[PDB]
């Protein structure tokens, strides 16, 4: 909708983000190219914006950028070479080859693992050039994630280079920029994770479902703002979110920034946290919009019971509108509770959705429906109750000891389950509560919501491959609002048989003191899991004590000069001592 | 203390045999137990095999079904069988006493030379 649609991009991100955003568009279409020539292509689609900056009626500065950034894919020589049929998506025209490229995009690339250098490597190329090691950051991850958000990760590469140049200037770098780069590497992780499962929740569930979770998220946000504001929003935000899972990275970034004007022209209408993150730059704007605190709850607001428990005339409203006052009761009562989760409102509005859909139907509805507010505290207190004792437990053990303390509890929850997959779902628990506990109650259960949602979902979409246990199938085929006190509602299973015993699953070798302190907890986390399964009655007493045993048996084991003898000798010892103790 | 000295290495062929004897000049108690060691060259110092009880034997990975040991408890001496030799078992092997609780060293052998060729 401009007169020169490249060099108008060029001016609003400025040469540094629009030399990021076309190096991650490269890498995300082309992923198997190497890095020198997606460099090479960047510099050539950069000069020629440079052009068009300098004169709006050169040559080709009239096209827009989908073409340029089209007929640029389709110059490369090993097009068809590399990428089989994408050479003859570029016989087709605008608009439909844009879509066709979007076809070939390999989710799962068959690239090398990412192994992180030693951190003086790292560093001693972080300063012979600076520009360059950020490139082939984003070079290696956008070829991995191809429909991670660009400016999304353009975002990452900065707090990627703020760790750089603060950690690797003070002395012991290591206990500096480790712990910082793994923070990212679960965080981008769950990012990708996220945009990822916001598009599966929108397709398979529905519009209208999809929908009523940005109604109990954004009354949370802005509750100051009004009923019709706030539905309207949601509007304009399941608009963009539609459109950004399209995988058209310029169509996203349009639409979140017509969302980003419509909120910063209606500041005094919606909320009073967005002066400062109305003034950010284009990628920013959007960005801040989206993680702003809520703003103040209004004073002295009116009970619910008045406007859906005490009114003869609400059964009559139900069905005038069953959507928009159901609407409105999500939107009434997430503006007044911001420390509850979003499934958690979700549960409240369809409990009080289920109430009036046999209580109308019925001869007194009003004497039917008068009690409807006290189904809705056995669903509150269950989280509240349950993520206080576990924040309590994580607060006594520590993130390592806490994640044992619920791989036991999963296992016997479901000892069907493979073991790397109870032992991935327990450590990023185990993260989430080391995450989401530092913060006071107020905010732990929406902390820990957005990320007990995709580890949830990564142990199903795990599980659905090869289903093993039938109680985790019928959990994951919930909703997804249920699908979470599902699980917290099995007990253990006391009809599974115990797997016999193999000795080379509890036998240790030399090799282990060597690992990580990472990868060595994950190995005898993963014994933990298969000391369980083979003696599922064993009590808390008697796994503590194996589970310390098991502690001094590697920390003595690499401590001595014959290990290859100590970990034959003890281990036959304390795996005999184990099985005798247990029965 | 006590001496130990290494008898039966030196020149043999690939997929040859060579049995390799370690007396040690003292009563080995009950307690300590003998194995053996190797130091390829420009490599550092490796497992190969060790005994203890008298009958538990463990070996390394690399020369594991290829090499046995065993101990004479009486006569003071250690036994270390080679059998199907490769080229890369070219080393100084030597053989150690070791306390059992601490599975440290205590007792170092001079060292036999044992070095395989190809046939050529
Ligand atoms: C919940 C309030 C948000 C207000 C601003 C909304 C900005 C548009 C959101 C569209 C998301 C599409 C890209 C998702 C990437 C991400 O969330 O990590
Ligand atoms: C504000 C974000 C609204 C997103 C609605 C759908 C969320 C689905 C989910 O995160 O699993």
């Amino acid at each position: 909708a401009h007169k020169s649609e490249v060099a108008h991009r060029f001016k609003d991100l400025g040469e540094e983000n629009f030399k990021a955003l076309v190096l991650i568009a490269f890498a995300q279409y082309l992923q198997q190219c190497p890095f020198e020539d997606h460099v090479k292509l960047v510099n050539e689609v950069t000069e020629f914006a440079k052009t068009c900056v300098a004169d709006e009626s050169a040559e080709n500065c009239d096209k827009s950028l989908h073409t340029l950034f089209g007929d640029k894919l389709c110059t490369v020589a090993t097009l068809r070479e590399t990428y089989g049929e994408m050479a003859d998506c570029c016989a087709k025209q605008e608009p439909e080859r844009n879509e066709c490229f979007l076809q070939h995009k390999d989710d799962n690339p068959n690239l090398p693992r990412l192994v992180r250098p030693e951190v003086d490597v790292m560093c001693t190329a972080f300063h012979d050039n600076e520009e360059t090691f950020l490139k082939k950051y984003l070079y290696e991850i956008a070829r991995r994630h191809p429909y991670f958000y660009a400016p999304e990760l353009l975002f990452f590469a900065k707090r990627y280079k703020a760790a750089f140049t603060e950690c690797c200037q003070a002395a012991d770098k290591a206990a500096c920029l480790l712990p910082k780069l793994d923070e990212l590497r679960d965080e981008g992780k769950a990012s990708s994770a996220k945009q990822r499962l916001k598009c599966a929740s929108l397709q398979k569930f529905g519009e209208r479902a999809f929908k009523a979770w940005a109604v109990a998220r954004l009354s949370q946000r802005f509750p100051k703002a009004e009923f019709a504001e706030v539905s309207k929003l949601v509007t304009d935000l399941t608009k963009v979110h539609t459109e950004c899972c399209h995988g058209d990275l310029l169509e996203c970034a349009d639409d979140r920034a017509d969302l980003a004007k419509y909120i910063c022209e209606n500041q005094d209408s919606i909320s009073s946290k967005l002066k400062e993150c109305c003034e950010k730059p284009l990628l920013e704007k959007s960005h801040c919009i989206a993680e702003v605190e809520n703003d103040e709850m209004p004073a002295d607001l009116p009970s619910l019971a008045a406007d859906f428990v005490e009114s003869k005339d609400v059964c009559k409203n139900y069905a005038e509108a069953k959507d928009v006052f159901l609407g409105m009761f999500l939107y009434e009562y997430a503006r007044r509770h911001p420390d509850y989760s979003v499934v958690l409102l979700l549960r409240l509005a369809k409990t009080y959705e289920t109430t009036l859909e046999k209580c109308c139907a019925a001869a007194d509805p009003h004497e039917c429906y008068a009690k409807v507010f006290d189904e809705f505290k056995p669903l509150v207190e269950e989280p509240q109750n349950l993520i206080k004792q576990n924040c309590e437990l994580f607060e006594q053990l520590g993130e390592y000891k806490f994640q044992n303390a619920l791989l036991v509890r999963y296992t016997k929850k479901v000892p069907q389950v493979s073991t790397p997959t109870l032992v991935e779902v327990s450590r990023n628990l185990g993260k989430v509560g080391s995450k989401c506990c530092k913060h006071p109650e107020a905010k732990r259960m929406p902390c820990a919501e957005d990320y007990l949602s995709v580890v949830l979902n990564q142990l199903c979409v795990l599980h659905e491959k090869t289903p093993v246990s039938d109680r985790v199938t019928k959990c994951c085929t919930e909703s997804l609002v249920n699908r979470r006190p599902c699980f917290s509602a099995l007990e253990v299973d006391e009809t599974y048989v115990p797997k016999e015993f193999n000795a080379e699953t509890f036998t240790f070798h030399a090799d282990i003191c060597t690992l990580s302190e990472k990868e060595r907890q994950i190995k005898k986390q993963t014994a933990l899991v298969e000391l369980v399964k083979h003696k599922p009655k064993a009590t808390k007493e008697q796994l503590k004590a194996v589970m310390d045993d098991f502690a001094a048996f590697v920390e003595k084991c690499c401590k001595a000069d014959d290990k290859e003898t100590c970990f034959a000798e003890e281990g036959k010892k304390l795996v005999a001592a184990s099985q005798a103790a247990l029965g | 203390q006590v001496q130990l000295q290494e008898s039966g290495g030196g020149l043999v062929q690939a997929g040859g045999s060579l049995r390799l004897s370690c007396a040690a000049s003292g009563y080995i108690s009950d307690a300590y137990y003998m194995g053996w060691y190797r130091q390829a060259p420009g490599k550092e110092r490796e497992f190969v095999a060790t005994i203890t009880h008298g009958t538990n034997t463990y070996y390394a990975d690399s020369v594991k079904g290829r090499f046995t040991i065993s101990r004479d408890n009486a006569k003071n001496t250690v036994y270390l069988q080679m059998n199907s030799l490769k080229p890369e078992d070219t080393a100084v092997y030597y053989c150690a006493v070791l306390e059992t609780r601490s599975y440290s060293f205590r007792y170092w052998g001079q060292g036999t030379q044992v070095t395989v060729s190809s046939l050529e």
